[PDB]
RNA sequence: UUUUUUUU
RNA sequence: UUUUU
RNA sequence: UUUU
RNA sequence: UUUUUU
RNA sequence: UUUUUUUUUUU
């Protein structure tokens, strides 16, 4: 397996923008899928 | 195998035997090795490509400082080059273009304005971050988008007790028309700690 | 996406900093 | 449940392997058999001391 | 192992201390925020005044309460007693001799 | 074709091993612990009181001898256990709230988990000193760096053959304390390829 | 084996392991006829003599200058402030790979070196 | 059992 | 820059 | 400077 | 502000 | 990433 390269502090602070991006991320979807059925469906 | 080593004069021989040429660097040579050269135009015209590739390409004909002359390309929409215009040049081979081996700076050469239409390539272009663009990178606020989901959550463990805002902690999320409030602590953290910061 | 910005928070509700706790040896 | 207790914490299968112990009843008798096995290059030497 | 024997009766015992704290602090503090709970629907008067959130973490927190008995082997100079009032007794009776 | 009923043949090295398409195969392993941990906490302090009651009856070998623990060993225990104490009297901070690298958090998981499933051990279960066996420690070991060979030829025959050429030891430099100040400290350069002592 | 039979002999004489001293056995030796033997024998004797009498106790000398000069340091609530620190767990923050290999050998390596043989710390002196 | 899991 | 919620 |  | 938990 | 060490293959 390949090493890594990138500096520990941009790594550590790829965790922690996934924190609050990955939550939005999730309802961004289900919000037009939902809406959808509710005013056509 | 030592066949061509045979001869007392192996030390002279055998060396002098070179393979080939240098392929890479065979193009640039009128450089005299400097990275770039500064010339002058004295000619504009429109040089056809050869075919398949059909269409019009703008070229001129730059006049280097070591009084030699060598077609260059001007990449980039636009043109504002004319007769006896200063111009640096560089690098760079033109399938195109027969026998052009040469591209055009913009921006460090003399009476080459800005690129008109550009925002992808910015130090190709030569073209300096607006002010307008520079402002909109510091917008950073769609946090808000609660969903169904949210709404049973917050009103099975989240509705005893609860600290609004302003000055209440009892408040009415059971209503359908009303909205949950947000977090005072988690929501928006990056944007207030920097808006909060530059204020002095 | 059908709720844009309407309640924002910019210097109104500030933010409390981290306290210190964990000594260092 | 109605009273807090810690009852929803659960083992991992890789857990019981990463955390062995060389005390359990079933490798003694295997062992014992072994022993007998390995000893008989000289159980059945008929040959002087020295060999 | 008497402990853990009896960990059904301890617990137990405990789920009703945390009920006349919590319902008792509770009242103080919608008081003091709150205006009056005359108007308000019957079926959430009980649940304000004892909530699933307090109820649940004052009794994990007094539960624990009850324990940390036998007090005598304990990491910041808790074994070292023993040890320093056993042997000592022998020097004396030595030192006399 | 040949007898060999032994436990240190080409065949029988490096028992237990995937040796085929059982390399590729996924398997779980034990997680190591140092000794220094996996002993009782209780064990930990009665064994530091008496190191500081009495160096002289219980030395740091003596000790060690009883409870069946190394030399190396038994000298963490009373330094680890040391500056635990110190913050407690002192009431600087708390153990749980100390600073310390990842590294170490990580190994205070497993030591509560390997009690929390097996127990803690009441005696240490390790030899003092070491012993010659046959064993594979990492990929330097059956290997000679001396001749730089893998594979030794000699010759056949009953009568007595010539022995090898032995090596000969390698000789570097070395530094010495000779006198210490508080202000200045002075060292001697040895050189063991100079004939002339002096 | 050398050093459980010399330390102790040390201990019968003392009768340490005694409610009630009584001192019969005061001569204790050793004879071995085996020089090579004798000789290892002769160096546990001076280990067991360190660590028990005052007058052979050895001290390093970075910390015996420190144990003379004491000082008795008060140290208040307040003076602590900066100690405290944000985060719980540390690491190393900048990867220790290494960019250019020869511009920061003829940097940081060949003035900082003065001799042609690596020679590391020596051990410190015992007072 | 420590403001532990938990993250400027 | 500010700092035991 | 979470050692100027 | 919640959930879990030798 | 070592309390009393300026020593430590710390990991």
């Amino acid at each position: 397996r390949l090493q890594s390269r990138r500096h520990p502090f941009w790594i550590d602070m790829g965790y922690k923008k996934r924190i609050v991006r990955i939550p939005y991320l999730y309802r961004r979807r289900v919000a037009k899928e939902e809406a959808q059925e509710r005013e056509f469906g | 195998s030592t066949r061509s080593i045979s001869g007392r004069l192996f030390y002279k021989r055998r060396p002098l035997q070179v393979p080939k040429l240098k392929p890479p660097n065979i193009r640039s040579k009128w450089l005299e090795g400097a990275p770039q050269k500064k010339g002058i135009c004295v000619k504009v015209r429109v040089q056809t490509p050869r075919k398949p590739n059909s269409g019009l390409r703008k070229v001129a004909r730059v006049r280097l400082s070591t009084g030699r002359t060598v077609l260059v390309y001007i990449p980039g929409i636009g043109h504002n080059l004319n007769v006896h215009s200063v111009v640096l040049v560089r690098g760079g081979r033109c399938k195109d273009v027969p026998g052009c081996n040469y591209k055009a700076v913009r921006g460090v050469a003399d009476l080459l304005p800005v690129k008109n239409r550009e925002r992808k390539r910015s130090k190709y272009g030569v073209k300096l971050s607006s002010e307008k663009k520079e402002w909109r990178l510091q917008r950073w606020n769609n946090k808000h988008l609660t969903i169904e989901k949210d709404r049973e959550l917050f009103n099975q463990f989240r509705w005893m007790t609860w600290r609004n805002e302003e000055g209440e902690m009892r408040t009415s999320p059971l209503a359908d028309d009303e909205e949950v409030p947000r977090h005072t602590q988690l929501f928006n953290r990056w944007y207030r700690l920097k808006m909060q910061r530059e204020g002095k | 996406l059908v709720l844009g910005s309407n309640a924002k928070s910019l210097v109104d509700i500030p933010v409390r900093p981290k306290p210190r706790r964990f000594f260092d040896l | 449940s109605a009273l807090p207790d810690g009852s929803t914490r659960r083992w991992e299968n890789d857990a019981f392997k990463a955390w062995p112990l060389y005390g359990l009843p079933h490798h003694v008798k295997l062992y014992a058999v072994n022993e007998a096995r390995y000893l008989v290059p000289a159980a059945r030497c008929t040959a002087g001391p020295e060999i | 192992a008497q402990w853990e024997a009896k960990r059904g009766e301890i617990l137990q015992y405990a789920a009703v201390v945390a009920a006349r704290e919590v319902r008792e602090k509770r009242k103080k503090e919608i008081e003091e925020a709150g205006m009056d709970l005359a108007s308000v629907q019957p079926e959430h008067r009980e649940q304000m005044l004892l909530p699933r959130s307090l109820y649940r973490k004052q009794t994990r927190r007094l539960f624990f309460e009850w324990r940390r008995s036998y007090l005598a082997p304990w990491r910041p100079g808790g074994l070292q007693k023993l040890m320093k009032a056993v042997v000592t007794m022998r020097m004396l009776q030595r030192e006399t001799r | 074709q040949n007898r060999f009923p032994v436990l240190n043949t080409a065949e029988n090295f490096r028992y237990w091993k995937d040796r085929g398409l059982d390399r590729l195969l996924p398997r779980v392993f034990p997680l190591k612990l140092p000794a220094h941990r996996r002993v009782d906490p209780l064990l930990r302090e009665y064994i530091f009181f008496l190191h500081s009651m009495d160096p002289a009856r219980f030395s740091i070998r003596k000790l060690g001898e009883r409870y069946g623990l190394k030399e190396r060993t038994v000298e963490l225990i009373c330094r680890e256990f040391s500056v635990a104490e110190f913050l407690r009297r002192t009431e600087l901070a708390t153990p749980y709230t100390r600073r310390v690298s990842r590294e170490k958090a990580v190994l205070r998981m497993k030591e509560a988990l390997f009690s929390l499933k097996l127990g803690y051990d009441q005696l240490g279960d390790e030899d003092l000193d070491e012993q010659e066996e046959h064993e594979f420690r990492g990929f330097r070991s059956t290997q000679d760096w001396i001749q730089r060979q893998n594979i030794e030829v000699e010759m056949m025959s009953a009568f007595p053959l010539p022995a090898k050429r032995n090596p000969l030891p390698k000789r570097v430099d070395v530094d010495v304390t000779v006198h210490n100040t508080p202000k200045l400290k002075v060292m001697n350069w040895i050189d063991p390829n100079d004939k002339v002592v002096f | 084996a050398a050093e459980i039979l010399v330390e102790s002999a040390v201990e019968q004489l003392l009768q340490v392991d005694a409610v009630d001293p009584n001192y019969t056995l005061r001569k204790i030796t050793f004879v071995d006829r085996d020089a090579t033997n004798a000789a290892l024998l002769a160096e546990a004797a001076q280990a067991a003599k360190r660590a028990w009498l005052p007058e052979h106790q050895v001290v390093p000398a970075p910390v015996y200058w420190s144990q003379k000069q004491r000082r008795l340091l008060d140290v208040t609530d307040g003076m602590l402030m900066f100690c405290r620190k944000h985060t719980r767990l540390s690491f190393k923050k900048h990867h220790g790979v290494i960019r250019r290999q020869k511009t920061h050998y003829f940097s940081n390596v060949r003035p900082f070196l003065w001799r042609s043989s690596r020679v590391l710390e020596p051990p410190p002196l015992l007072l």
